[PDB]
């Protein structure tokens, strides 16, 4: 599922912003 | 004349920011007046820490930046829009900011406490928001985007970590380091993955309305448990985004993934938040026909979630994080930098 899919992922943790 | 009082309230709202903007205020406190308890959070440059006012007992979140970080990194435009910008901003569901100063060392920003933590961490717990808790969250963002952009500003930061949870369960923004006053058009590649629009991705140069798009990923996110695009790696995460294919759960309801469709559309000239009506658009939506706009902007909404606070000063709605000794040097750096500040 895609639940499933999203909790496996190293994303799921607070999230960075990016810069150039 | 329903969007006749509005109007004149954001008139009346514009004019008490270009007084603060103008003239920002400076140097208002010192480190030496608060006691230092807890890391709330972190960032490149620093953290912000639970500390009591101990002239009055009031506790606050106060933001610590170190000035040679925030150089290396080439933020220092950055981090004086946020600090001129929050000093300047006034509305419900914006963190108040009381106090600012600078020593030798870091720049520090004293803001309003918000105990209740940040939607990121209750939003991961749960699972998921049903839809009318996703949507009374979604509709303070909702005002205060209108707020801004009226202002000129764009926030360009969306997403649950920045979100707090105050006492009686509405939103408080914080986090305004890529927030920027403009009129017309800017360029900067900045964002969270998950969250930019796809024009941003593209290098197109964009507007207020990236701010819809990342309302849109907000409102999914809320409601799904997961975003609309994620992937293991950022540059997959943009792969999909430019696609714009988003799927939706089976649970969602029609009324919601219409207003998804449309603020998650590549294109736009389609987009809402972005039209003739602009922020009509949302407002006037199905999904919102439940949602009292007044009544969420004066807090008389009963917010579906309170959280537990047991005492002033306390923490365990946040996470811990590792502490470390604030050093101020005796030599001050990078003065001429940030001398506005
Ligand atoms: C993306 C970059 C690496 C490069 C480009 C610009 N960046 C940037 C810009 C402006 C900044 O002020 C910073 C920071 O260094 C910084 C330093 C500390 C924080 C921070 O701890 N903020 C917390 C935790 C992150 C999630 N947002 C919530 C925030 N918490 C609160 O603001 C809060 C306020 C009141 N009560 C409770 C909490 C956030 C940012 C970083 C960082």
């Amino acid at each position: 599922t895609t639940y499933a899919d999203f909790i496996a992922s190293g994303r799921t943790g607070r999230r960075n912003a990016i810069h150039d | 004349s329903e969007q006749e009082s509005v109007k004149e309230f954001l008139a009346k709202a514009k004019e008490d920011f270009l007084k603060k903007w103008e003239n920002p205020a400076q140097n208002t406190a010192h480190l030496d007046q608060f006691e230092r308890i807890k890391t709330l959070g972190t960032g490149s440059f620093g953290r912000v820490m639970l500390v009591k006012h101990m002239e009055t007992g009031n506790h606050y979140a106060m933001k610590i930046l170190d000035k040679q970080k925030v150089v290396k990194l080439k933020q220092i435009e950055h981090t004086l829009n946020e600090k001129r910008i929050l000093q300047a901003v006034n509305f419900p569901f914006l963190v108040k900011l009381e106090f600012s100063f600078k020593d030798n060392s870091n720049l520090y920003m004293v803001m309003e406490y918000v105990p209740g933590g940040e939607m990121f961490s209750h939003l991961r717990r749960i699972g998921r928001f049903s839809e009318p808790h996703a949507r009374f969250y979604a509709a303070q963002i909702v005002l205060t985007f209108e707020y801004l952009h009226s202002l000129d500003l764009i926030y360009r930061d969306l997403k649950p970590e920045n979100l707090l949870i105050d006492q009686q369960g509405y939103i408080q923004v914080t986090d305004f380091g890529f927030a920027k006053r403009v009129k017309g058009r800017t360029w900067t590649l900045c964002g969270t993955p998950e969250y930019l629009a796809p024009e941003i991705i593209l290098s197109k140069g964009y507007n207020k309305a990236v701010d819809w798009w990342a309302l849109g990923v907000l409102i999914y996110e809320m409601a799904a448990g997961y975003p609309p695009f994620f992937a293991d790696q950022p540059i997959q995460i943009y792969e999909k985004i430019v696609s714009g294919k988003v799927r939706f759960p089976s649970h969602f309801s029609s009324d919601l993934k219409d207003l998804l469709r449309n603020l998650l559309q590549v294109d736009l000239t389609k987009r809402f938040g972005n039209l003739k009506n602009g922020v009509n658009d949302i407002k006037n939506h199905k999904w919102f026909a439940t949602t009292d706009w007044i009544a969420i902007y004066q807090r008389k909404v009963e917010a579906p979630f309170i959280p537990k606070f047991k005492g002033p000063g306390d923490t365990s709605n946040f996470d811990d994080y590792e502490e470390e000794e604030i050093r101020v040097s005796i030599n001050e750096k990078c003065g001429k930098e940030f001398s506005e500040f």
